[PDB]
């Protein structure tokens, strides 16, 4: 109530006069609220929701009134937005004047000293408020700031020997350097202070930390302010040498201060409780210090480069030994003395201060002055020396010795797999997606393990609840209490293959087991148990349990305790065994004993093996006794990181023009069609335009010439220029015989400009992003590139990946009303057949063998028609010889006769008369006559055309080889999901799957590395990427991809996608801004959000835009829902968000409709949680339940789970009365804003939402109109504007309408009687 | 089979040729170690080292030296050829002028065969 | 714990050796050691 009074009074919104800003208000909070409360984060929310940042400490900031207590409070509020993920930085874009004092003053603060002014609580909040600025160096305010941190000139910070040494190394720098001495002199006295100071924080800083870290007892306790300032700078040294401008000359001062070296030898590592955390980002870093990156040219390093660098250190070591000590050592070659064990053999007997002046002449250390002894320890020095020239396994042999299923040490550790519990507070050992990678295996990396670690939650998940449910119990043996769908006990497991290692590697290729199972179970179960298939992956769990026979579980309590969780490994279905011992028309398998064959992780095998041989410690694999189940469409996890090391150990051969792009550096528009090197002049752009009319309408900054002045002459090709002028030239379209009916399809959209710059873009080599917002026809712009490329450039294939089936369903359905033939259409998949024709392989194969037969019945059919005698059959081969030999032979003489002259000799030697009978010259003139001529023989043609291609099928017998000759060769269109796309790219690669373009939909809805990966589902040709076109439509303004435990995206940003990404990195867009779907009164709900955004003439101007809504007298309303019967929000369960006085106004408003005559199945109900449409759904069968009056909402739902999605009325509940919640996500809110055709009614607390910054361009449109519902029941044709001729009553509440609506139907149910049974 | 044979005298005419060759020598013989070893001396160094870690695994008896050697392109190679020999003679010795009497090292080699043992003392 | 005859409070019905647990109505007449000595065979 204070910090809301406060508010209130100061600085809340919606309140029209404030008190003027007092400096005492920001004081007290920090002392009294934020720092009495020890940093609360409850207390930090409230003042961050209430905006207290935008609109009383910022914009009241100034260097007259700056203190502790207002830094502090501002970087509190910055933190916290990024911990809410909502945008940190916009009211210093604002304001930005009194920002570099401020920053230079944050920078004061994070080196005060050490439990000072600041606490090092408080110094954790600046350092994490600075990792915050350098992840953000986008941003123009906080860059020109920070480049004085990380520039050259920060290398003054360097030891004086160590920077002559890089000088030295790199001769080109020094000028470079003296230019900057020389600027430097230019500068006044305090400007030059303050330019040193900058150039020494960040080394400054390191020698704070080390300081802090060496203040950590090794037994005693130590207070948790010192192990979080620990970790949180680990975290900011790691992101710092993780980005390229930051790491570029940083690196080489993180390496002179010998940090590293510090922190292995700390007694907080050797904490393996309290420096857990610390250890797992320390190992981090220690990946990044030694990254396999050029800092200069922030190329990737060979493996000759690598070891050229590993050679000269030991070389120059060897140049001091013998100059100055280890004249053994310096004598010997490189591999005797360059293992560690070889380097503590040399190095270790030696003394403090000999290490030490080794270390010196190496440029490491200062000179150690004669006859004194070194101040640092013998274990510094030696481990100092040993780790810098010791051999190192590459980034590429680290990853291939990773085990590919998480073991019980990963499972449970929340450092690394957070619950979703986690708030934000501490870090985690994660990976993070930004902007920028360092190199392509910086890149895929990330995206591994963050890949890895996400899905270990859901095992975990999967773990503790079907291993609880099995109820272990002690009997010294297991017993189970109870049963489980997904696990079951094993009865036997048995090693049965471990085969030698490839050469090199140190790991078995290949390991095997066979593992039996009881299936005295339901049949349900037992069919399920014998449903598991190749490559799917299960658990093989051991448990030892800890409770007596009957002791209750408690699912709150730590798993691993209650049921004795010792082991965890996973395993790979290879298959089930049938009663001959064959790895399995499947057999019908008798009694209930069933074992599988599977496959084990090698590198875990070997480790475990190793840990018993070396260690004693027992084999795992003796004693597992439960096996675990998942769902399938849940369980790709290990397929999809085999396919992504797979692809990061290949050249990964991308486009040249893409490579910097993907990695997010250099131009961000360098591949637009504008900029490509192979730009095409002259395009065929078919029917794409309508008339000639539209095609000048749609290049408005453009002059058009047509080659041709006759108005009636006016498809068309266009030709660009290398200003402003565009040659058209009108062409006809080849006869394709005398069956008018073979005319081809035509597109019938009048694309608007910004429509056709993007089908422009599409058909041109590069890069092309479209920005599609809400039914903007993202799916007509994606069909008519595809069109387009079809017919321009026949040899290309395209590949489409989307998101969803949906989405394919719409593609194909607008692909067959064009001029596509669908033999060249394919559709993969691991499904609902929801489009007219089947563009399965299974549907594909068999057009093709009905079509065969169709055509060589018309080879039959010509073959009489010609006189030709015999009575055998044609096959796809025989017609061959028969195309060359009876009808080429044929047409050359005809062509010889009549094109090489008269009208009539154009039909009286004309060959094919009888053929054609069933359909030919008109006499007129003869270039007519003989274009007829010329598209029947094109018609014949493509007969013996088809039929060469159908041969395949008589060559391939089974259906999947012939899927296989349309997926390599015949297809010139090939769709699939990213998700499939990523299951199958090591059979696509295998097959020789080619293609030249990809298209994308829903782009923003997908992965990053999952977009990424389609782009590699063929080989290199002659050593570069065939692919020529990337084409993504999406939009990143509505809903990411999901991550099922939202730790990650708090953390990692997992959710970005790589479209999200390039349209922040910069890449040019094309914004879509006309949509077709919904009213123009509903679109500005949510058109704020785009770039002139508008809507298309049908939506102007049809009728049924502005027909209102019967019995409603707005088409939209906002309306508040106060508290029922005491309560506002509930949760019956925990996070099981519900509002019953919301749920059922909503139900209530449902029955007022359906009592009005709605079709009910016209109006879907939406709600952001899940818990409130289980609700509303409850309430829909316990009030409505058998009522003839009322029928059923399409569908009751959540708004996520509503992407894409549309109905003509939505009635919206948004639950919350405490909390904002997930809606506070912006793009959340536009979708929720965007389903409706024609009708939106929202049910909300207002005031609520009304206070959330991020949603008022929204709710301040919404809270125009009344927040109690107008009603007109006595209603329709009556228009959106005009007076209704009916009486509106305004219902105030949520009983007054279930009033009504019971009153209501208590009439109806007098006056009618309706009647289904 | 002659097929892969005909293509692996394809490789020998040439990188696509030493896949070919390497991927024929990895497909699982000491004389066709000693041919793969002749690859790693003409095409292109650690992954060398690990085939040549399975080629020693695979015989530990004295050519291995050499097969070292090509990783020095010496003196490292030339010390694995001399803890080969403490594993096991004038190999070492070529390993000490890479880092840089044949008829001796030849009556040693006579010694190196596998009265007679005074003759190896002689 | 033991679960086999190998190895009151057990609460388990645990036969140590080889005390019968199923019905034999077995003909043998019991061999016999007088104090210190023989079996019976007399």
């Amino acid at each position: 109530e204070f910090v809301t009074q406060l508010a209130c009074k100061y600085w809340a919104p919606h309140i029209k006069k404030k008190s003027p800003f007092d400096i005492k208000v920001i004081e007290d909070i920090y002392e009294k609220e934020i720092v009495k409360s020890r940093f609360a984060i409850r207390k930090i929310m409230l003042l961050e929701f209430s905006q207290y940042l935008e609109n009383y400490l910022w914009m009241n900031y100034s260097p007259e009134v700056s203190s502790k207590a207002y830094l502090m409070s501002i970087c509190c509020m910055v933190n916290e937005k990024f911990r809410e993920n909502v945008p940190a930085w916009e009211i210093f874009k604002k304001k930005p004047d009194h920002f570099p004092f401020f920053f230079k003053h944050i920078l004061k603060a994070a080196l005060a000293e050490t439990d000072g002014e600041f606490s090092l609580h408080e110094q954790t909040v600046l350092l994490l408020f600075l990792d915050h600025c350098f992840n953000s160096l986008e941003v123009d305010l906080i860059r020109s700031q920070v480049q004085q941190l990380i520039s050259l000139p920060m290398w003054m910070g360097l030891q004086l020997a160590r920077l002559e040494l890089e000088l030295k190394k790199t001769p080109k720098l020094r000028k470079f350097w003296n230019l900057i001495k020389k600027n430097d002199e230019k500068m006044d006295p305090e400007a030059r202070e303050q330019a040193y100071q900058e150039r020494r924080f960040l080394s400054q800083l390191i020698q704070k930390f080390i300081s802090v870290l060496k203040s950590v007892p090794l037994s005693e306790p130590v207070t948790m302010d010192k192990v979080h300032y620990c970790e949180r700078f680990i975290e900011l040294m790691i992101d710092l040498e993780a980005l390229l401008p930051t790491r570029r000359w940083f690196n080489t001062i993180l390496d002179d201060s010998h940090l590293l070296v510090h922190c292995y030898l700390s007694n907080l590592v050797r904490r393996e409780e309290d420096g857990h955390l610390f250890s797992q980002l320390l190992d981090m870093l220690k990946f990044y210090t030694g990254f396999e990156i050029n800092d200069q040219t922030g190329n990737a390093l060979t493996e000759n480069e690598m070891t050229t660098i590993h050679y000269d250190r030991i070389t120059s070591l060897q140049r001091a030994a013998f100059a100055h000590f280890l004249y053994d050592f310096a004598l010997s070659n490189v591999a005797e003395v360059d293992t560690r064990e070889s380097l503590v053999k040399f190095f270790g007997p030696l003394s403090s201060n000999t290490l030490h002046q080794v270390a010196s002449y190496l440029c490491l250390l200062p000179t150690l002055p004669k006859n004194e002894d070194t101040t640092f320890d013998k274990e510094f020095l030696l481990e100092l020396l040993v780790s810098r020239h010791e051999r190192r396994i590459s980034q590429i042999q680290q990853l291939n010795q990773m085990p590919l299923y998480p073991t019980e040490k990963i499972i449970w550790d929340e450092n690394i797999v957070p619950t979703e519990y986690y708030s934000g507070e501490g870090c985690l050992a994660l990976p993070k997606l930004n902007l920028q990678f360092l190199t392509l295996h910086d890149y895929l990396l990330r995206n591994f393990n963050l890949f890895r670690l996400e899905s270990t939650y859901e095992i975990r998940q999967d773990i503790e609840d079907s291993v609880s449910r099995m109820k272990p119990w002690q009997s010294g043996g297991v017993v189970f209490g109870g049963w489980a769908r997904m696990a079951q006990p094993i009865v036997a497991f048995t090693v049965v293959e471990v085969a030698k290692p490839n050469i090199g590697e140190n790991w078995p290729t290949r390991v095997r087991a066979d593992v039996t199972i009881n299936l005295n179970v339901r049949d349900h179960i037992k069919d399920e148990w014998e449903g598991l298939r190749k490559h799917d992956v299960c658990f093989l769990i051991t448990v030892r349990p800890t409770k007596p026979y009957g002791t209750k579980f408690d699912r709150r309590r730590p798993f691993i305790e209650q049921v004795g969780l010792v082991y965890v490994r996973g395993c790979e279905i290879q298959g089930m065994l049938d009663d001959k011992g064959r790895v399995i028309p499947r057999p019908n398998l008798r009694g209930e004993s069933r074992t599988f064959r599977v496959f084990l992780d090698p590198n875990q095998y070997q480790q475990d093996m190793t840990n018993t041989i070396q260690n004693g410690a027992e084999d795992v694999y003796e004693t597992f006794n439960i096996i675990m189940r998942r769902k399938p469409k849940e369980n790709n996890f290990k397929a999809v990181l085999e396919t992504i090391r797979n692809l990061m150990n290949t050249d990964c051969v991308v486009p040249d023009w893409l490579h910097d792009i993907i990695l997010g550096y250099g131009d961000p528009s360098s591949a637009h069609y504008s900029k490509m090197p192979n730009q095409i002049a002259t395009l065929d752009f078919n029917d794409t335009f309508l008339s000639i009319e539209h095609l000048k309408a749609s290049f408005p900054g453009h002059n058009v010439k047509v080659t041709v002045e006759d108005p009636a002459l006016q498809p068309f090709r266009i030709t660009f220029p290398v200003a402003k002028t565009l040659i058209v030239e009108p062409h006809v379209i080849p006869n394709r015989g005398p069956y008018p009916y073979n005319q081809p399809k035509r597109n019938t959209i009048q694309f608007t400009h910004t429509q056709i710059e993007a089908i422009r873009a599409g058909m041109q080599p590069g890069l092309t992003m479209v920005v599609g917002p809400p039914g903007t026809g993202k799916t007509d712009v994606a069909v008519q590139i595809i069109s387009n490329i079809y017919h321009n450039f026949p040899e290309q294939r395209t590949l489409i990946v989307t998101h969803s089936n949906q989405a394919l369903n719409q593609l194909f359905e607008k692909i067959m009303a064009l001029d596509i033939d669908e033999r060249h259409l394919l559709r993969l998949g691991h499904e609902e057949l929801e489009t007219e024709k089947d563009f399965s392989r299974y549907g594909r194969v068999n057009y093709v063998l009905a079509r065969r037969i169709e055509l060589l019945e018309e080879v039959k059919r010509l073959q009489k028609s010609l006189g030709v005698p015999g009575d055998a059959s044609y096959t796809c081969e025989t017609a061959g010889y028969f195309f060359l030999y009876q009808v080429m032979s044929r047409w050359e003489e005809y062509i010889s006769k009549v094109k090489n002259p008269d009208v009539t000799e154009v039909s009286t030697f004309f060959p094919f008369h009888e053929y054609f009978a069933n359909a030919i010259f008109k006499g007129r003139s003869y270039e007519e006559d003989m274009e007829i001529a010329e598209g029947c023989f094109r018609h014949i043609k493509k007969i013996f055309t088809q039929l060469e291609e159908f041969r395949a099928s008589e060559l391939l017998r089974s259906g999947l080889d012939r899927s296989k000759y349309l997926l390599v060769k015949e297809a010139k269109i090939i769709a699939m999901t990213c998700t499939h796309a990523a299951l199958k790219r090591h059979d696509l690669v295998k097959l020789g799957f080619k293609y030249d373009n990809i298209l994308m939909e829903e782009a923003a809805q997908i992965l990053e590395i999952e977009t990424f990966i389609p782009l590699l589902l063929q080989n290199p040709q002659d050593g570069f990427s065939r692919l020529k076109r990337w084409i993504m439509i999406g939009d990143h303004h509505q809903l990411p991809p999901v991550i099922k435990n939202m730790a990650f995206q708090k953390y990692s940003n997992m959710e970005q996608s790589l479209f999200t990404r390039f349209v922040r990195v910069g890449v040019p867009t094309v914004d879509l801004d006309a949509q077709g779907r919904a009213r123009a009164s509903l679109c500005n709900l949510y058109n704020w959000r785009y770039k002139n955004l508008g809507n298309l003439p049908h939506v102007q101007l049809l009728p049924e835009f502005s027909t209102a809504n019967a019995g409603l007298l707005y088409d939209f309303q906002l309306i508040n829902v106060e508290d029922f019967q005491g309560v506002g929000e509930s949760e019956p369960n925990p996070y099981f968000y519900q509002n019953l006085g919301e749920a059922e106004y909503v139900v209530a408003l449902f029955m007022y409709m359906c009592l009005l005559g709605y079709p009910a199945d016209k109006i879907s109900i939406l709600t952001t949680y899940n818990g409130q449409k289980h609700l509303i759904r409850d309430i829909i069968n316990r009030r409505c339940g058998n009522n003839p009056l009322i029928g059923r909402p399409n569908k009751v739902t959540t708004v996520d789970r509503f992407q894409g999605q549309q109905n003509d009325y939505i009635l919206l509940s948004l639950v919350r009365t405490r909390a904002v919640g997930h809606l506070r996500d912006v793009r959340r809110l536009v979708v929720a804003m965007s389903r409706a055709r024609l009708g939106l009614y929202i049910f909300a607390r207002v005031s609520l939402f009304q206070n959330c910054f991020e949603l008022t361009p929204a709710f301040s449109q919404l809270t125009a109109r009344p927040l109690h519902l107008h009603i007109i029941p006595t209603e329709t044709t009556r228009k959106n504007g005009e007076r209704p001729s009916h009486e509106v009553q305004i219902i105030k509440n949520m009983p007054q309408m279930a009033n009504f609506v019971y009153n209501m139907y208590m009439h109806l149910i007098q006056t009618t009687h309706h009647y289904h049974q | 089979v002659m097929t892969v044979r005909d293509f692996t005298q394809v490789f020998d005419s040439y990188e696509e040729s030493m896949i070919a060759a390497k991927m024929e020598t990895a497909s699982e013989e000491e004389e066709d170690d000693v041919d793969l070893e002749l690859r790693l001396a003409r095409f292109e160094l650690i992954s060398r080292r690990p085939l040549l870690l399975n080629s020693v695994l695979l015989r530990q008896n004295h050519h291995v030296h050499e097969w070292h050697k090509r990783v020095a392109l010496g003196r490292p190679r030339e010390i694995i050829n001399t803890y080969t020999e403490a594993v096991q003679p004038f190999k070492a010795t070529g390993k000490p002028h890479t880092l840089w009497f044949y008829e001796d090292n030849g009556q040693l080699d006579d010694a190196r065969v596998i009265a007679t043992k005074v003759n190896f003392k002689q | 714990i033991p679960r086999l005859l190998e190895d009151p409070e057990i609460h388990v019905a645990q036969y140590p050796l080889d005390m019968g647990r199923k019905k034999k109505m077995s003909n043998a007449l019991a061999i016999q050691v007088d104090s210190e000595g023989k079996i019976k065979y007399d």
